[PDB]
This record gives C-alpha cells, sequence and structure tokens, in this order.
C-alpha cells in the first residue's frame, strides 16, 4: 500500500548517491541507500561501488541489500546469496548480518551462522558473530542462543564490538523482562567486569546490556542491588548510573527530581550526561517541564543532554528553535550531533537546514551526518532502545558498523 | 572613500578590436594616449611639449569602451579615470582634495594617465551655483592650468556639447575636438570580431548579416545580443552559438524593444 | 499569463547555486538579480514570487520603508546591518519590498544604490528590489542595479485571477455563486492572498453562522474590503 498510494523519487538515491567521494559519502550513501525510503537503482548501479567503500561501509553496504529487503522474505535468499561465500570477510559477515536484518520471524538463519562461530580469536566468525549475533538478536529470554553466547560473553576479546553486540544483543532480546533478571550472563559480565577494569568502552556498552536486560521494570530494586554489588571506582559507578538510567522508566518518584537537581552539579561530568540524559524517558509525557535553561550554561555536555532530550517527536517550532542555537556551535561533537536529533525529530523547512549546514561548512563528519539528515529530513521498545548505540559517536569512525543496523526504523 | 582606490582598473579587459569604425579617429586619439608611451624621450628630442589630449563627445554609442581599450593596449601600468558621478554629490568641495590626491597618486605612479568622464554632471552652469563655480573654476585651474604638467593625457567625455567654459578654455591647452562617430553598418561586424572569443561560434554565422539588419545597434545593444545569445543558449541547452538559433533574440531585442524606444 | 515569466525568473534567479551546473560552465554570470515591479503590485507578484521561489532557497524579508521615515533619517546604517548579516548569509536572496524630505531620500537612495551595487564585493548574492510603481523610482537606479533582467506583468484580468483562483481553489473547498465580473472589473492593486483572503473570510463569515454556502450579498460585503483597501493606500 505504501508503494501504491505513495511514491518516492530518485533525487536522494541518485543525487546523494551520485555526488559521493572521499570514501565517506560512500558510507552515507550506503546507509541512505540501505534505507527503503521502492527504488533500488543505486544498489543495482553496476558493481565495485561496494569495493570502493571502507570496511565499515562494506558491512553497511553489504547489509544495504538486507536493509532494503525488510519485506519479500523469498527475495532475501536470491539477493543475499551473491554476497555469501565471497572473497572479502566483511561481505559475507555483512551478508549474514543482512540475513539477520531482512526478517524477524523466519528464524531459519540460526544454524548456518551459528555453526561456524566457534573460533573466538581472529577468524571471520568474529565479524560473522557481530552480524549474526546482533542480527539474530534483531530476528528475536531466548536461552539456547544465550547458552551459545555464554562463551562469547566470557570470551574477553579485545575487540569492543564483540561483547558490544553480544551485550546489546542479549539485552535487546531481553527487553521487557518481569522486573529485570539476575541471569548468569549479565552476572558473568559483572564478575568478568570486575576481573579487569580496562577499555572503558566496555564500561559504556556493557552497562547497556545490563540495563537492557533489566528492561521491563516498574518498581524493581535491582538498581540498589547493583548499587550494593558492583559499585567501585567511577567507571563502574558510571555503570551504576547507567542502571539508574535503565531504572527510572517513570512513576511518581519526585525523589528522582530532587535527586536530579541535587546531582545536577556533580564533578563527574558523565553521570550527569547519562543520568540527565534520561530526561527524554522520565518526563517524556509532560512536555512543558522539558524546556529549561540547560543551554545557558557553560557545560557543553549539558547542551548535549538537552540535545538528546529533544527526542524524535513531531518536532514543534520550539524544538527546531533549540536546534538553531544548538546548530550554531564550534565543536564538531555538538555540531555533528545536532543534525542527528534534528533529522530524527523531523519526519518548506526540510531542505533549507541543509543549505544552512552548507553555509556552516562552506568536516567529513558533518558531511556524512548531513547526508543522513538529507535522508531523514522527511511506549515503543524497539523504536526507542537502539539510540544509545548512536549516543556514543564521540570516537573513531568504527561506529558505522553498529550504527547501520538500528531497529528503530518504520 | 573607497572610490579613491577603486580608481585603479586592474584585471585587463576589452582590447583594441572594439573600434566602432573609427579607424582614423582611433589614431587621432591614440596619438596622445598611447603614442607618447613607446618613445617618450623622442618627443622631448623633437623640442615640442608632448601633446595634452583630445575631446570625445556627441552621441553615446559604444562609449566607455575605449577606456577599456586604453587599459588592455597599455600593457605597462593601468591608468586612472574620473567619472562625473563622483562630482555631483552631497557636501560639495570634496572634489578639490580628491583631484589633488589623485594627482598626487598620478605623481606617485610615475606619471600615470588621468581620465575625466561625464563632464555634463556639473557642466552647463549658466550663471547654489557658486559651490559649483568653485569646483569647475578650480577644475579649470587644475586641468587647463599647467600646475600638474602640460603632459600625457587630459580628456572629457560627455553626451552634450553644451559646455560653455571648457569649449572656450580648451584651445589654449587642449586640442583635437572630434565627434564620436558611432558605428553604423561597418563597426558592428568588428564588435562581433571581438565577440568571436565568446561562447563557441559556428562558422555559419555571417557577422555582416547579423550586423546589417540592426539599425541603431551600437556596442551596448549588440553586446546584449551576444549576451542573450549565450543566455538563451543556456535556456535551450545549446552547445554552440548560431545566429539562426537566437535570431528571435536578435529581432526581439531590437524590434520588440524598438517599438517603445 | 505568467508561465513564461515564472520560468524566466525561475531560470533567471534559480540558475545560481540551486542546481548550479548550468551557471558556472558556460561563462555568463549576471550576478545582479531582477527588480520586481507590478502594475497592480501590492503582494501579487511580490508575494506570489516570494512564496513560489521558496521551494529550496534562503529568504530574506525586507518590507516597508517606515523604519526610515517614522523617525530621524538614520539612513544606510540598517542597510549596513542587513549587508553584514547578508554577508554572513551570502547564499540567500535579498528581497527588498515596499520601497515608498526628498533631499535626504535622494542621498540615502544614492548610498543605497552604491552599497547595493556591490562596490566592495563581487557577485555572490541575488538582490531583488520591489515597488508598486516603477515610474516613481528615478531612472538612475536602473543602470547600476538592473543589468540582468526586468520583468513586466502583462496580466489578463480574467485568466490571472481565474487561473490563480482556479488552481488555489481546486484543492480546498469553497461556496457557489462566486461571481467574477465585479472581481475582474473592480479589483486593482491587490494580491492573490487578497482574493484568497476574501474567499477565506467569505467562507469563514459563512462559518460564523455555521454554513457552507455564501450569499452573493455576503461576497459583495467581503468585496467592500477590497473596494476600500485600494482607496485607502
Amino acid at each position: 500500500d505504501d508503494i501504491y498510494k505513495t511514491h518516492l523519487e530518485n533525487n536522494r538515491f541518485g543525487g546523494s548517491g551520485s555526488q559521493v567521494d572521499s570514501a565517506r559519502m560512500n558510507l552515507a550513501s550506503s546507509f541512505v541507500n540501505g534505507f527503503v525510503n521502492q527504488d533500488k537503482l543505486l544498489t543495482d548501479d553496476g558493481n565495485k561501488w561496494l569495493y570502493k567503500n571502507k570496511d565499515h561501509g562494506m558491512l553497511s553496504a553489504a547489509a544495504s541489500l538486507g536493509m532494503i529487503l525488510l519485506w519479500d522474505v523469498d527475495g532475501g535468499l536470491t539477493q543475499i546469496d551473491k554476497y555469501l561465500y565471497s572473497s572479502e570477510d566483511y561481505i559475507k559477515s555483512g551478508a549474514l548480518l543482512a540475513c539477520g536484518i531482512v526478517n524477524s520471524g523466519v528464524r531459519n538463519e540460526c544454524d548456518p551462522a551459528l555453526a561456524l562461530l566457534s573460533d573466538y580469536v581472529l577468524h571471520n566468525s568474529n565479524t560473522m558473530r557481530l552480524g549474526s549475533i546482533f542480527g539474530l538478536g534483531l530476528a528475536y529470554n531466548r536461552e539456547d542462543v544465550l547458552t551459545l553466547l555464554l562463551p562469547v560473553m566470557g570470551d574477553s576479546k579485545s575487540s569492543m564490538e564483540v561483547a558490544g553486540v553480544t551485550a546489546l544483543a542479549c539485552g535487546m532480546i531481553a527487553v521487557g523482562s518481569c522486573n529485570g533478571d539476575v541471569t548468569s550472563t549479565i552476572l558473568q559480565t559483572i564478575m568478568e567486569k570486575s576481573e579487569t577494569e580496562l577499555k572503558d568502552t566496555y564500561a559504556r556498552w556493557l552497562p547497556l546490556g545490563l540495563g537492557l536486560n533489566h528492561l521491563g521494570k516498574g518498581e524493581a530494586i535491582e538498581a540498589i542491588l547493583a548499587a550494593l554489588e558492583v559499585v567501585s571506582e567511577p567507571f563502574r559507578s558510571f555503570a551504576n548510573t547507567l542502571v539508574d538510567v535503565c531504572a527510572y522508566a517513570g512513576s511518581g518518584n519526585v525523589l528522582k527530581v530532587q535527586q536530579l537537581l541535587h546531582i545536577c552539579s556533580e564533578h563527574f561530568d558523565s553521570k550527569e550526561k547519562e543520568e540527565d540524559k534520561d530526561k527524554k524517558e522520565k518526563k517524556d509525557k509532560d512536555k512543558k517541564e522539558a524546556p529549561a535553561d540547560m543551554g545557558a550554561h557553560q557545560g557543553v555536555a549539558v547542551l548535549g543532554i538537552a540535545l538528546i532530550a529533544m527526542g524524535e517527536e513531531i518536532g514543534a517550532e520550539m524544538a527546531l528553535r533549540t536546534f538553531g542555537h544548538l546548530l550554531r556551535y564550534g565543536e564538531p561533537t555538538l555540531r555533528r550531533a545536532v543534525p542527528l536529533a534534528l533529522a530524527l525529530i523531523s519526519v518548506s523547512h526540510d531542505a533549507d537546514p541543509e543549505v544552512s549546514y552548507n553555509s556552516i561548512f562552506a568536516a567529513r563528519l558533518a558531511a556524512m551526518l548531513r547526508q543522513l539528515a538529507q535522508y531523514h529530513a522527511k511506549k515503543g521498545t524497539l523504536t526507542l532502545c537502539p539510540y544509545h548505540s548512536d549516543r556514543q559517536l564521540m570516537s573513531q569512525v568504527a561506529v558505522a558498523g553498529l550504527l547501520t543496523v538500528l531497529v528503530s526504523f518504520l | 572613500p573607497t572610490v579613491t582606490m577603486m580608481q585603479v582598473e586592474e584585471k585587463p579587459d576589452v582590447t583594441y578590436s572594439d573600434v566602432g569604425g573609427c579607424k582614423e579617429q582611433i589614431e587621432k586619439l591614440r596619438e596622445v594616449v598611447e603614442t607618447p608611451l613607446l618613445h617618450p624621450e623622442r618627443f622631448v628630442n623633437l623640442g615640442i611639449e608632448p601633446p595634452k589630449g583630445v575631446l570625445l563627445f556627441g552621441p553615446p554609442g559604444t562609449g566607455k569602451t575605449l577606456c577599456a581599450r586604453a587599459v588592455a593596449n597599455r600593457t605597462d601600468a593601468c591608468f586612472i579615470r574620473v567619472i562625473g558621478s563622483e562630482l555631483v554629490q552631497k557636501y560639495v568641495g570634496e572634489g578639490a582634495r580628491m583631484v589633488r590626491e589623485l594627482f598626487e597618486m598620478a605623481r606617485t605612479k610615475k606619471a600615470c594617465l588621468i581620465f575625466f568622464d561625464e563632464i555634463d554632471a556639473i557642466g552647463g552652469a549658466r550663471f547654489g551655483d557658486n559651490e559649483v563655480q568653485r569646483t569647475m573654476l578650480e577644475l579649470i585651474n587644475q586641468l587647463d592650468g599647467f600646475d600638474p604638467r602640460g603632459n600625457i593625457k587630459v580628456l572629457m567625455a560627455t553626451n552634450r556639447p553644451d559646455t560653455l567654459d571648457p569649449a572656450l578654455m580648451r584651445p589654449g591647452r587642449l586640442d583635437r575636438k572630434i565627434e564620436f562617430s558611432l558605428p553604423d553598418l561597418e563597426g558592428r561586424t568588428h564588435i562581433f570580431k571581438i565577440h568571436a572569443r565568446s561562447m563557441s561560434v559556428e562558422r555559419d554565422i555571417r557577422f555582416e548579416l547579423l550586423a546589417r539588419l540592426c539599425p541603431n545597434s551600437t556596442g551596448a545593444e549588440i553586446r546584449s545580443v551576444c549576451t542573450e545569445a549565450g543566455m538563451f543558449a543556456i535556456r535551450a541547452r545549446r552547445k554552440i552559438a548560431t545566429e539562426k538559433d537566437f535570431l528571435e533574440a536578435v529581432n526581439k531585442v531590437i524590434k520588440s524593444y524598438a517599438k517603445f524606444s | 499569463g505568467l508561465d513564461n515569466q515564472i520560468q524566466e525568473i525561475k531560470e533567471s534567479v534559480e540558475l545560481p547555486l540551486t542546481h548550479p551546473e548550468y551557471y558556472e560552465e558556460m561563462g555568463i554570470k549576471p550576478p545582479k538579480g531582477v527588480i520586481l515591479y507590478g502594475p497592480p503590485g501590492t503582494g501579487k507578484t511580490l508575494l506570489a514570487k516570494a512564496v513560489a521561489n521558496q521551494t529550496s532557497a534562503t529568504f530574506l524579508r525586507v518590507v516597508g520603508s517606515e523604519l526610515i521615515q517614522k523617525y530621524l533619517g538614520d539612513g544606510p546604517k540598517l542597510v549596513r546591518e542587513l549587508f553584514r548579516v547578508a554577508e554572513e548569509h551570502a547564499p540567500s536572496i535579498v528581497f527588498i519590498d515596499e520601497i515608498d524630505g526628498e533631499r535626504e531620500i535622494q542621498r540615502t537612495m544614492l548610498e543605497l544604490l552604491n552599497q547595493l551595487d556591490g562596490f566592495d564585493s563581487r557577485g555572490d548574492v541575488k538582490v531583488i528590489m520591489a515597488t508598486n510603481r516603477i515610474e516613481t523610482l528615478d531612472p538612475a537606479l536602473i543602470r547600476p542595479g538592473r543589468i540582468d533582467r526586468k520583468i513586466e506583468f502583462p496580466l489578463p484580468d480574467e485568466k490571472t485571477k481565474k487561473r490563480i483562483f482556479q488552481i488555489h481553489t481546486s484543492r480546498m473547498t469553497l461556496a457557489d455563486d462566486v461571481t467574477l465580473d465585479d472581481l475582474i472589473m473592480a479589483k486593482d492593486d491587490l494580491s492573490g492572498a487578497d482574493i484568497k483572503a476574501i474567499c477565506t473570510e467569505a467562507g469563514l463569515m459563512a462559518l460564523r453562522e455555521r454554513r457552507m454556502k455564501v450569499t452573493n450579498e455576503d461576497f459583495k460585503k467581503s468585496k467592500e474590503n477590497v473596494l476600500y483597501k485600494k482607496q485607502e493606500g
């Protein structure tokens, strides 16, 4: 019916897929091309366009055929079987990732992907474990793949995205448990989390697996349980405030408001980022209390807190009014983060902000993100959960491997 | 203001090939603006003082293009022109220090040539006029007077020969008053010969054919013909300009615009 | 009759950066824009082209000369403000509208022409001037300002407001017995937002009584607003 009653043009696939260069507009063109918003010309434009892309654009561009096939269950076989058993590693691992993206009720891709994953050191089965475990999590308290992920949770591999997509995969599989759980996988990564306190990115995405495994609570005391069991130096206390973010879905708990304003001036400028970042979920219904004077401060991280607290709603004039002053900033982190929420909250003031960013730059970060805005210019669990993977963009360009597989798409 | 530094015209422009049929008059005025530049010492060896300048007036035609000609042909150091728009301004009297500071810049730029356009701005006083009498009597004392020098270039361009005082004060210093003699039926083909370096011109175009069916079509109007040729060539996505394509632009821009003018 | 005029101003001011590959390759570059003037004026071509050009561009609103004549002659200081914010907004469209003692208007119009001509900058922004009568403006503004194109509006009184009325009333609903002879015979110096304004206050006036039909006497009562609007200013 969307193909029948509505029609999309080729100005963005053909245009934003035709002015590409510098090996990053191929990334943004592979993600926007991966979006369905009928036309599949840019994908079928000859060949080697994926070969000219980067490795994360080989996972993203190899998963583009999967992202454009959210329907046509029988088409994903004959479309992805070309990328299978190829010469490059990320083509076939992104091909199993696409097999996990195309469907969510078929569950027949379990055996071929899981059969070879038992390598655990450096083989292609680790990236096939990323795309197959995370994509299989998108295809799903599943305990068989959980016991299969127990040696993966206990793998302790220096690759961040292994336990990244493993913790996020078991969490996104277990979003909605009855007052959370204390299962041996999150407890396993709590004990192993206490083994070696290195690579703080694990102390940032492993608490996401924790709190997403604790999702579904209404009054659970598991935040105090972890506040008694896993508290340590500021890193795992930041894990504790991540559980606090995943512990305040919303009730009559004004104590969290007096504690909010009480901890608003904490020295640790990251627990303010997350605990204050939970504003988009705590007060997500009384929209009059959300506008505050957070931008008038000098803690640009708080400006990022309000920027996250905008959300993905209908995007009234006050929202874009905040995206003006948030849009005008010198730091590439906030100037790169403002078109993301500006594009997500917006769904003759669509192509004009693009000319505004053209007036700002005239780097490549804001170029890829501004083409993402070129596409996206026009309580749900899956539609709101994968945003925190996007909320950790302040790092290497390696985030494109996990950002391309968001399940918040309609 | 910034016009004092705008007086300099860098970035060379239209060359000698925009002569509108004045094959002899371009010598009768080039003899003072460009001839005393090749061998200035030989005029001193001749004994006579180097010439002062000529007078161009009459119809507008392709006026102000000969100054660009004098910019391109003078490949040594561009000169200074003074349009009459800077004379008729609020708070009169600035033109005194302005002409003294552009004469100072003339002495700083190793005898830079000085041009004076649009004398009809303050010309024709026919004696509120005393403030004009200061600027024009001082103008005579600085131009007809030998204070800077009896030297290289003095000239007045205008659309009206009604100047009372300059006409009876020029013969002492200035000389060679000639008409404009706008191009008619033999200069437009040569303005097409300088427009040959525009958008690609197909060899089927006959400059005389495009230059004979356009009466009263001096360099400005046929310049708009060569402008609308490429403009409609963009509107029609044409790769080469051909008169048979924009003939509608030609007879439109001359006929549809000559109906009410 | 405005299709050729809207494709000629569409190609005239939309040849720059918006779809630019047909502007920086041939080598013409008339970076001065057009000067809007309409025999009726008053937002008809000014508002019609002011909303029609906003498909993809950046608009800059400058309407009315009251801020200059309502007090002492501040002059070109606000022109310098709009020129430094137009410099910080270079890929925009400068739209000056409602350009309406004389000893100072001539010097602030001379300085306005000097600063507007681009005396200190090359061609980078499209400047558009607008007025009600092109004859009140001194002809000294035409040569420095207008070098690109000037557009006249040869409107057929029946088919301009019957074509704009038809297109603008083909998507929304209206009432019956909407006459046109008094419209094309009486209306002058008004816009399309004025016929849309009297059809909107006509159907809205019928909505006050909770009706969807408009009587001819009610369309003449709303027509009286048009009858007095042209006689007031």
